[PDB]
């Protein structure tokens, strides 16, 4: 975990390599051919600087940081745009964040889940509701 | 009588893990991976098993908690007939909209160790955060205190809370006039019991044992899997770079095959034990979903299912990796003994009670309901007639007053 | 099954995966050494297959027990357990056979069109409180009725709908109303 430098007497911690899984988020191939990429459990302020001249393990790095780069609690999402809306979950990414393929003309978006329609029962101490049908 | 609130704690899900088998077995070396690909497809099976476990654990919490079509809210004024649910409703002062009981349940379960899972081991986050599960439990609570069991069948239909409690008293077999004549006292008993839960889990340090056992089992399995990577399995060294840079390749490959076999067996034992534990957690989550459907969304007649006693109603609370059910039940209390008969001999006709029993202290006979002492005068409306009096064993002499003949004989003459 | 058959074509550190090629190329003292790696690999694949089949068999047994309980409880009777036999109040269920399983068609209720009313827990008539035998007291705004709980069907409040328990000084929310005794209305006319 830690090593003393044997030349100058200070103490330095050792942190291992970042690494992680790469997930590809797609709709059906009968619908479209564009995809989004999730790098799992990774702050992507270092994904951008790790894109070098043929150094990273995945050979495809064409996406890089060409916009739509979003930080989630489940990792970093590239190729999907975050919106300030809430729909029913379509493709689960994680930590309350899902993705879908909708209009705006037609692209992959990321959002937080809506748990349901909002309701408020009109409670009173002297009122009832009774079905007729 | 007595109203009692008990707690039942059920685990619903566990942690989601993913393993890179090539990184775990092979310490970023090209040729030891070349021996690893000679073994076929033992790694895709482990990957498929772990993904199936993770998807199942996401499915478990959605089965237990996501059972409302709409999110319900309490009215901004909160007076429910003297019943006082501030210990279980969420408060808005806290940044997390959780009840006080949920705040203690979050604080009690104690969830360099995270810096050691860096050998291909990754822990995935759950799909539903703690906030969303809290909004599920608040929606369930608001729907069950503002509508009753009506929102579990169709649309939510409002009813005052004492009328709902009278419905539930009729459900357990007691007339509802017992409620309305004792309401305040009944409310006070509820306001006692929901208080005591606040300390009953607090003084006891082993109350939340199941969720802590889930956390401890996952942690020790992960730590054992990491510690097994530093064993030799029949070699000079467990370090792959030292054995690579010390010997020639023809003996190096046939010796590191032993490390490959040992690490592969440790991975297989870990995956099989996670499969068995995932089956057990799936069974527990199915039981928790059944109790949420039957104890919370309705009133249950099954004995000892929703707590000890006669079930009145239940409340859900969320917990780390689980759920806590607060079961409110009706327990009988101070009882008296009387003499009883199966029938009454009046005019050569036997009278049986429509509902209730015949009781006597020694002088007179009365008809009472079975679960509460409320004696009433035996009339022809309380009893029904069947046969003569020579067939029933234990029939006694008494009189049965007709409330029609007396008024006719008074008013006509 | 495809994984188990495809696993048969790997070497496990031997010269070849074909056993007859190993026997037809080498002398027996080296042939046994080459065979033992294949034997260990194929035993390991068979044991993993049997263990995973046992786990899946337990998982199928649990759902088969659940389906047997659903056939006993939803089809051969009517169940009061909530959300066991579908959504709503249970009426019936029908079985259908499917490849490797069963499909249950659950017939249930949904209450559809609701109306809003005002309620009281009791009725003050003559210094005596009246509680409904079955149903609730319902006012549209002017008159009061007794209905059943799951369907709106108003009826005139009589002594055949309610029962009497005590006076009118203990129930919180009791209201003024009249209660019609159907004996006195008949007995005050034919006698005179
Ligand atoms: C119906 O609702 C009102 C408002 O919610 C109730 O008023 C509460 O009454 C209790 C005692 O019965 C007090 O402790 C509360 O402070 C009151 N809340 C208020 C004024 O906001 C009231 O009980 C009900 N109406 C009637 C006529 O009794
Ligand atoms: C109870 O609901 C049914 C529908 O389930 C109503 O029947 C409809 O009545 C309207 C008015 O006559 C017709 O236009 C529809 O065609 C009927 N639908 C069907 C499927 O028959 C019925 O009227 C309702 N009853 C009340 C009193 O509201
Ligand atoms: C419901 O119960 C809570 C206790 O959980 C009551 O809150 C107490 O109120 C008194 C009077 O203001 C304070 O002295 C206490 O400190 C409060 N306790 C807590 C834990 O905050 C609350 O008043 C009750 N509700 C009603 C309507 O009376
Ligand atoms: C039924 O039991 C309750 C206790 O659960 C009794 O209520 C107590 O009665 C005594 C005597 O008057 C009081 O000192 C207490 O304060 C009461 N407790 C509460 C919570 O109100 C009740 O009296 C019993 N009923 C009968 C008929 O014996
Ligand atoms: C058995 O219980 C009943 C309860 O009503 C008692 O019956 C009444 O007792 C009083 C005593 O003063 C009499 O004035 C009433 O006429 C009785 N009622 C009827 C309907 O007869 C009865 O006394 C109790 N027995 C004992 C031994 O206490
Ligand atoms: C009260 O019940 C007793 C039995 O416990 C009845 O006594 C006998 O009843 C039989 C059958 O009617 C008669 O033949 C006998 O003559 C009765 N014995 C006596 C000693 O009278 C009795 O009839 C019942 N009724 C009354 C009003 O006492
Ligand atoms: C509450 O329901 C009763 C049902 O009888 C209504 O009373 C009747 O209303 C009709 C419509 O005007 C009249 O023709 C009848 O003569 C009324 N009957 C009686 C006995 O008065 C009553 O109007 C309803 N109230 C409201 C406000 O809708
Ligand atoms: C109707 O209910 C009211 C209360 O809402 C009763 O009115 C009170 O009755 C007592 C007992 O007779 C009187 O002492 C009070 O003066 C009454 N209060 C008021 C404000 O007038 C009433 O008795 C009930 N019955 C009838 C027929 O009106």
């Amino acid at each position: 975990d830690a090593v003393r430098d044997p030349q100058t007497l200070e103490i330095l911690d050792i942190t291992p390599c970042s690494f992680g899984g790469v997930s590809v988020i797609t709709p059906g191939t009968n619908t479209s051919n564009q995809v989004a990429v999730l790098y799992q459990g990774v702050n992507c302020t270092e994904v951008s600087v790790a894109i070098h001249a043929d150094q990273l393990t995945p050979t495809w790095r064409v996406y890089s940081t060409g916009s739509n780069v979003f930080q989630t609690r489940a990792g970093c999402l590239i190729g999907a745009e975050y919106v300030n809306n809430s729909y029913e979950c379509d493709i689960p990414i994680g930590a309350g964040i899902c993705a879908s393929y909708q209009t705006q003309s037609q692209s992959i978006i990321a959002y937080t889940m809506s748990l349901g329609a909002e309701n408020s029962v009109a409670y009173s101490n002297n009122s009832i509701a009774i079905p007729t049908n | 009588f007595t109203i009692s609130v008990t707690t039942e704690i059920l685990p619903v899900s566990m942690t989601k893990t993913s393993v890179d088998c090539t990184m775990y077995i092979c310490g970023d070396s090209t040729e030891c991976s070349n021996l690893l690909l000679q073994y076929g497809s033992f790694c895709t099976q482990l990957k498929r098993a772990l993904t199936g476990i993770a998807v199942e654990q996401d499915k478990n919490t959605q089965e237990v908690f996501a059972q409302v079509k709409q999110i319900y809210k309490t009215p901004p004024i909160k007076y429910f007939g003297g019943f006082n649910f501030s210990q279980i409703l969420p408060d808005p002062s806290k940044p997390s909209k959780r009840s006080p009981i949920e705040d203690l349940l979050f604080n009690k379960v104690t969830l360099l160790i995270c810096a050691q899972k860096f050998n291909g081991l990754t822990v995935l986050p759950p799909l539903l955060t703690d906030e969303m599960i809290a909004q599920y439990t608040s929606a369930l609570l608001a729907g069950t205190i503002t509508s009753g069991w009506t929102f579990g069948a169709g649309p939510a239909l409002q009813i005052p809370f004492p009328m709902q409690m009278a419905y539930r008293f009729n459900g357990i077999g007691v007339t509802q006039n017992v409620l309305y004549e004792n309401q305040k006292l009944i409310a006070n008993q509820f306001n006692s019991a929901i208080g005591k839960i606040q300390d009953s889990l607090f003084s006891t340090p082993s109350a939340l044992g199941k969720l802590q056992d889930v956390v401890n089992h996952n942690a020790q399995a992960l730590n054992t899997l990491v510690k097994q990577l530093s064993s030799k399995f029949g070699a000079i060294s467990s370090v792959l770079n030292d054995i690579l840079s010390r010997l020639d390749p023809p003996e190096a490959e046939v010796q590191i095959d032993r490390l490959i076999t040992g690490r592969l067996q440790s991975l297989q034992t870990y995956v099989t034990q996670q499969l068995i534990r995932a089956a057990e957690i799936r069974a527990s989550a199915n039981l928790a979903a059944t109790k949420m459907s039957e104890c919370v969304l309705g009133q249950s007649k099954r004995v000892d299912f929703c707590g000890k006693g006669y079930h009145l109603m239940s409340f859900p609370q969320s917990a780390p990796h689980g759920v806590v059910f607060l079961h409110v039940t009706y327990v009988p209390a101070q009882e008296k003994n009387f003499t009883t008969a199966p029938a009454i001999c009046h005019d050569g006709k036997a009278h049986f009670p429509r509902e209730g029993v015949f009781v006597s202290n020694g002088t007179h006979w009365f008809v009472t309901q079975r679960n509460f002492y409320e004696p009433q005068i035996i009339t022809t409306d309380n009893t029904f007639v069947s046969g003569n009096c020579d067939v029933v064993i234990g029939i006694v002499n008494n009189t049965v007053y007709d409330p029609l003949q007396l008024e006719l004989d008074s008013f006509k003459e």
